[PDB]
RNA sequence: AUAUACCGCCAUCUUCAGCAAACCCUGAUGAAGGCUACAAAGUAAGCGCAAGUACCCACGUAAAGACGUUAGGUCAAGGUGUAGCCC
């Protein structure tokens, strides 16, 4: 039986998001990609470097906004701009979200030597696609 | 036991409301000690106070 | 909380009793009608048995 | 390496090993399982080992109307914070370790006799707060399946009652024990019997019946006699509201047959009013405590017969040798008439 | 203050009369005899619990005592009328496919309900799941045929007793009346018998509904003035 | 060291069509069982199949393929419980 990226059926009490509820074979069919860049296009370079950066940014944001992320990050690159789009919860005070946005944008801009912007969308609770 | 666990319960011939709790209301017999769980020491004091 | 023990008494007795015990807060709509105009036989479950030995049905031939 | 690190959910799912061939068929004799602890519970965003005070994250942004600047706690001031966090963490663990003492049933490890509380409120705002639930038997039953082999299920017997004559019982089945409790107790309220009680404390007459192979002999008793019956009969009688009765169980002692037999006998008893109506005579009670005073307990609602009930010089009633042997002082048992706790 | 007078003048007043709706004028032993209600099944099909209602066997064919049918029918029609007066939900049930169309139309015409189709497990005992937690079940079930198409009692007879719903039922000589609240011994097969039953219940139900409106309307007009 | 503590990713039946929460009913309220369409106690969310999508069509091929079965494979992808080593 295939296991990769499959949330398995339970008793009907497990809420899954739209991203989580779709196995890999639905990628490009029912669900899109969580990062968009040109490195994996034919004739394009630096796919290895874009991949390492993506893995770090996901770990960095998970631990920088602990317990606040309500879904996977969407990473967008245009030119040298890096846009991080995150769906977050509404538990942290707004002052703390502004601190972490200013802190994270600056720290990541100096780390990866590119203009980095963070776009936060807040939701009252994790959006549930179905109960598996 | 019920008597020894509460030091404010005093087995005395004047505390008739406590003594009534160890006598059957329908037959007037004094319960044997296993009925209520009182130790032998307090059951004797209850039987003497009741009498 | 009507009882579903249909083989224990009748719907009237089971309803009448649970009303007395306070289990049923209100009497059902039919209870007062049954009480005023009851059936000839109270509808109590009975198990039908086959006859044995010398037992015969009491139905007579019409001549 | 930073890139080899995983999330807490990944780490706990592995370490706990809740899913695995060992969990499948209880293949291992295991008792104390590791329990996942939430390591982010008491953690504050912005707090670190170095004791830095980040304005707007872990300390207030503005102080005295002016914006605070980056600051760092002193070594001593940071020791207190660390110690205070450890004490708070130990307190959290301490409380979790502390557990409430369960009131036991018929025995310390048995489920029988334990209360399950009132049945759950029905969908249409229906409530059963007046009803109490008692467990009578919890059995682990096993069936053999093609794939999974020996599969484990729970069979529960529960009794419900309000203490005022309305009581019932139901079986519950489920893989989990708490689900079996829910099914049995919620179903039992839909199968309630009404039990007639003499003076709201005892049965109307001696009841002797057999249900399958279980024999139950019950005797009407006066006030103060208590419940001197099989422990399960005691439990059921408290739910019905019977205070004084003697019962003896003979033959197969099966909890489900005992419960079903008990409820059959108690539902099928003739009251004094029914006896008077059936025979159109007065039912007169004679009490030795009241001497020769005749106490009419029930009178027929319809006409009253004029012809005395025939007086058969000798009744052709079947007697129980145990009852006769006791009345003649020939019954010797070290276990009979023993001193017991109030029931 | 005004509710006790309402329930007393409207709900309790009909219950003080032996025949408040005059349902005895709807039928006679002769009208039943012409509809062949006395005709039962052959003796070999006789159900033991129907012997008290059987006049006898005419050449191995059981004859139903119409004197008893007349008394039982009075009680059943009287009960049915009182339940229609109280605005109860009346459900007609029968699996005899020869009369499914007739019974469904009679139910619609009287403003009541019919179930003549295959009866699915739990329509009554599991109604909240099938229909919804707020579903109202019938206050009276009328069986024009108490047997299913394999000649066993209709499952709704047992389940009606489980749900404490009173049942009126035409019971032929091969039927089991133990759990039917108001049984009516009578022929359930002949089209003339079945048509008669439908007219009597339809008329009893329709009359009781009209009587309820007359009483209410009068009680309101007098209330204002 | 332990795949006989596990996550992760998989083989296998599967070139299968079943699994099943929550109820209901039958068996005297036993383990258990629940269908007949001219129908007789089952209703079943969800999951799988199916449907859709990819490739050159609606075909075919891919992909998909639940719950479980073999304490199946892998502590030597990486991570990790327990135990062990630290001149
Ligand atoms: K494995
Ligand atoms: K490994
Ligand atoms: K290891
Ligand atoms: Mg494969
Ligand atoms: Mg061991
Ligand atoms: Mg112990
Ligand atoms: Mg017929
Ligand atoms: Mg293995
Ligand atoms: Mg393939
Ligand atoms: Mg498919
Ligand atoms: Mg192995
Ligand atoms: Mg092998
Ligand atoms: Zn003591």
């Amino acid at each position: 039986k295939n296991r990769a990226a499959r949330v398995r059926v339970s008793k009907g009490d497990k809420p899954v998001t739209y991203e989580e509820a779709h196995a890999p074979h639905y990628i490009a069919h029912r669900k899109g990609w969580l990062s968009l860049h040109t490195g994996n296009l034919d004739g394009e370079d630096h796919a290895a470097e874009r991949t390492v950066e993506d893995v770090f940014l996901r770990k960095f944001m998970w631990g920088t906004f602990p317990g606040c992320l309500a879904d996977q990050l969407v990473l967008k690159r245009r030119g040298n701009q890096l846009e991080i789009c995150a769906v977050v919860l509404r538990q942290l005070s707004p002052h703390k979200y502004y601190f972490l946005v200013g802190y994270s944008e600056t720290l990541l801009s100096y780390f990866y030597k590119c203009p980095v912007r963070l776009h936060l969308q807040t939701v009252p609770s994790k959006v549930v696609y179905k109960y598996l | 036991c019920p008597i020894c666990r509460d030091h404010k319960l005093h087995v005395d011939f004047r505390n008739v409301k406590l003594l009534e709790q160890f006598v059957c209301a329908h037959t007037g017999i004094i319960f044997y000690a296993p009925y209520t769980g009182v130790c032998v020491k307090q059951h004797k004091r209850l039987t003497q106070a009741i009498q | 909380a009507g009882s579903r023990l249909e083989t224990v008494g009748s719907i009237f007795s089971r309803t009448r009793d649970l009303v007395r015990a306070g289990v049923l807060k209100e009497k059902p709509l039919w209870f007062d009608v049954y009480d005023a105009f009851p059936p000839l036989r109270e509808p109590v479950f009975q198990r039908p048995r086959v006859r044995y030995g010398k037992a015969k049905a009491p139905i007579q031939d019409i001549w | 390496s930073f890139f080899t690190k995983l999330t807490a959910d990944e780490l706990w799912k592995g370490a706990l090993a809740e899913t695995g061939a060992g969990a499948k068929k209880g293949r291992g004799k295991r008792t104390k399982k590791k329990k996942r602890k939430d390591l982010n519970r008491g953690q504050i965003i912005g707090e670190g080992r170095y004791g830095f005070l980040w304005p707007g994250l872990n300390v207030p942004l503005m102080k005295n109307g002016a914006v605070q600047t980056i600051a760092q706690r002193s070594k001593e001031e940071q020791e207190k914070v660390e110690a205070d966090m450890i004490q708070q963490r130990e307190e959290w663990d301490r409380k979790k370790k502390m557990k409430v003492k369960r009131e036991r049933g018929w025995s310390g490890n048995s489920w029988g006799g334990i209360s399950l509380g009132p049945p759950d409120p029905g969908p249409c705002g229906e409530t059963y707060e007046d009803f109490d639930t008692r467990i009578l038997e919890v059995r682990n039953v096993f069936t053999m399946t093609a794939k999974e082999g020996r599969k484990k299920s729970i069979r529960v017997l529960v009794a419900v009652g309000n203490g005022k004559g309305a009581a019932g019982f139901s079986i519950g089945k489920a893989t989990d024990r708490m689900d079996a409790f829910r099914k049995a107790k919620n179903r039992a309220v839909h199968h309630l019997h009404y039990i007639e009680r003499y003076e709201d404390h005892t049965i109307f007459h001696d009841i002797s019946l057999r249900f399958k192979r279980t024999h139950i002999k019950m005797k009407k008793q006066p006030k103060g006699y208590g419940l001197r019956c099989h422990r399960a009969i005691i439990t059921i009688c408290r739910l019905i509201g019977i205070k004084d009765m003697y019962a003896k169980v003979s033959g197969s002692i099966n909890m489900l047959s005992l419960t079903q037999g008990l409820f059959r006998g108690l539902s099928r008893q003739e009251t004094h009013q029914q006896l008077a109506d059936k025979k159109g005579l007065h039912v007169v009670e004679i009490r030795e405590e009241c001497g020769p005073l005749p106490i009419v307990v029930a009178s027929p609602r319809g006409p009253l017969r004029k012809d005395p009930e025939p007086e058969d010089e000798v009744p052709d009633v079947k007697l129980d040798w145990e009852d006769v042997k006791t009345a003649q002082g020939m019954k010797r048992s070290v276990w009979s008439n023993l001193k017991r706790a109030a029931t | 203050e005004d509710s006790t007078d309402f329930n007393d003048k409207i709900l309790n007043e009909p219950l003080k009369h032996s025949d408040f709706f005059n349902v005895k004028e709807l039928f006679s032993v002769r009208s039943l005899f012409d509809a062949r209600v006395h005709l039962g099944h052959k003796a070999g099909c006789r159900h033991r619990f129907m012997e008290p209602y059987i006049f006898g066997s005419r050449l191995d064919h059981d004859i139903i005592d119409l004197e008893q049918t007349a008394t039982h029918l009075q009680l059943a029609l009287n009960f049915t009328a009182h339940m229609a007066y109280r605005k109860g939900i009346i459900l007609f049930i029968s699996r005899n496919r020869q009369f499914s169309y007739l019974i469904e139309n009679m139910a619609r015409d009287c403003g009541e309900y019919a179930h003549t189709r295959y009866f699915r497990g739990g329509m009554l005992t599991n109604a909240r799941l099938l229909f919804g937690p707020t579903v109202r079940l019938p206050d009276l079930i009328i069986f024009l045929h108490t047997l299913n198409n394999i000649f066993e009692p209709h499952v709704a007879v047992r389940d009606a007793a489980k749900m404490n719903i009173p049942t009126v039922g035409i019971v032929d000589t091969n039927c089991n009346p133990c759990l039917i609240t108001y049984p009516v011994p009578g022929n359930d097969d002949s089209p003339l018998a079945v048509h008669l039953y439908c007219r009597l219940f339809q008329t009893a139900i329709t009359r009781a509904k009209e009587k309820r409106q007359q009483v209410e309307a009068l009680y309101r007009l007098q209330g204002q003035k």
